[PDB]
């Protein structure tokens, strides 16, 4: 019914200090709103970029909000996107909004030049929490090299490693198109040394070459970009998802997510699906707000005894939740997290 | 499914296999209904486990305490009559110290 913040801390830093474990890391949009480079966050989460598209654009989108609001909640970005990609994909669907179609082409394309234009904000100085990341992940040269998954569109986690030369390796290999490789995953015969990061929502310098209906990476282009959360193509979600099962079932796995507000669905599902598969998995889920606002990090931690989650106020640990012993553990919030992890890399 | 007793029964045999005992294990263990106990602290393993101590015994039979005198036991001391002579719980205590 009570639990302590140092004894779960010193378990956590005896965790980290073992390099026969193989780590990883989650790193969604609830760390790039932790940094303040102007008065204005950053990057703002995703109810800033609803918020944004609200104010930026108007009657057909009011429209398309209501159809959506029928029998949906308060909706997001990756809700309305994949409400219009549906509605492309169905010819004669211009008739839902009486607008006779090919308006919606056009706005989808505003909408994402919009946010391309909008998420391409540029690191601040040396001091940003990634770059502490970035050291830690080179400090100890571990016999199992650290993997990263990030949701974000942005490039923070690029230009953070790259200031810092470090080992990497995101599955694209190529120097002037950058083609997408699939069998040099599935291999997985590379040294230890090279990093690995993956991005499972998809970056915003992806463009989709069409024509032979190939991708590739590189310098981002105006208005062509693959912002897709999960698309219906005829790709690299499934395959990146499989690798990150594939992780899950490793012997003594850890996994850390931070800033994960735990609302999407395949990612959940797939989480729950590694942790029965192989018990010896471990997933530490760590939130800055208080516990009663994730109902689905409630079930899954209910359900699932090896997932630790912990939030500010409370904390449930192997199927039993509690309170913290006299807001506490402020290792939830990113700069926290980062500032730990830099002075455990000494 | 009563509780811990101390004194074993039938004692095992060749190939038994040996466990770790688990938290909840040790609640069991160190965890006792009667209300004479009052907890004074927490175990040094897992520190979610209160410290039953009887008052009964504590105070008739007799009580003593021993230690160098960088371990701090005078904190001790005074965390332990703290405890003892608390207001809501204890309104009628009765202690004389010989400082």
């Amino acid at each position: 019914s009570y639990y302590d913040t140092t004894q779960q801390l010193s378990l956590l830093k005896h965790v980290l200090s073992e390099d026969k474990r193989p780590i990883a890391f989650i790193i969604a949009a609830g760390c790039p709103v932790s940094i303040r480079h102007n008065d204005a966050p950053l990057i703002p989460d995703v109810a800033g970029l609803t918020r944004k598209i609200s104010d930026s654009f108007d009657s057909l989108l009011m429209k398309i909000i209501q159809n959506l609001k029928t029998t949906i909640p308060n909706p997001t970005i990756e809700d309305i996107l994949s409400y219009i990609r549906l509605l492309q994909q169905i010819p004669m669907s211009g008739k839902i909004h009486d607008v006779e179609n090919s308006v919606i082409n056009a706005l989808e394309e505003s909408i994402c030049e919009l946010i391309e234009e909008e998420v391409n904000v540029d690191l601040p100085g040396n001091a940003t929490p990634y770059h502490k990341i970035a050291a830690w992940i080179n400090s100890i040269n571990r016999e199992h090299q650290v993997e990263i998954f990030t949701t974000n569109y942005d490039l923070l986690m690029e230009q953070a490693l790259e200031e810092l030369n470090v080992p990497y390796f995101d599955g694209f290999v190529g120097s002037k198109r950058a083609f997408f490789d699939i069998r040099t995953i599935e291999e997985n015969k590379l040294p230890s040394r090279w990093s690995k990061l993956w991005k499972l929502h998809g970056s915003i310098n992806w463009q989709l070459d069409k024509q032979t209906q190939t991708i590739w990476r590189g310098t981002p282009s105006k208005g062509c970009s693959l912002i897709h959360p999960s698309h219906l193509k005829y790709m690299p979600y499934l395959v990146m998802m499989d690798q990150l099962k594939l992780f899950l079932n490793q012997p003594s796995a850890i996994l850390i997510t931070c800033g994960y507000s735990y609302k999407d669905q395949h990612i959940n599902e797939v989480l729950s699906q590694g942790l029965q598969t192989n018990p010896n998995a471990l997933i530490y889920g760590l939130q800055y707000d208080v516990l009663e606002n994730y109902q689905e990090a409630k079930d899954m931690a209910l359900k699932r005894s090896n997932l630790i989650l912990l939030a500010k106020d409370r904390a449930i640990i192997g199927k039993k939740e509690g309170e913290w012993k006299p807001l506490f553990f402020k290792l939830g919030d990113f700069q926290h997290l980062a500032s730990f992890l830099e002075e455990i890399s000494q | 499914k009563k509780e811990f007793e101390r004194g074993v029964s039938q004692y095992p045999t060749i190939g038994d296999k040996v466990h770790i005992v688990t938290e909840p294990d040790l609640k069991k263990i160190y965890g006792t209904q009667n209300k004479k106990y009052i907890s004074l602290g927490n175990i040094a393993s897992v520190d979610s486990i209160p410290a039953l101590v009887n008052i009964d015994t504590l105070v008739t039979r007799h009580s003593a305490v021993l230690g160098s005198t960088g371990s701090g036991k005078s904190t001790t001391v005074t965390s332990i009559l703290q405890r003892i002579s608390d207001m809501s719980q204890f309104p009628s205590a009765r202690i004389i110290v010989f400082d």
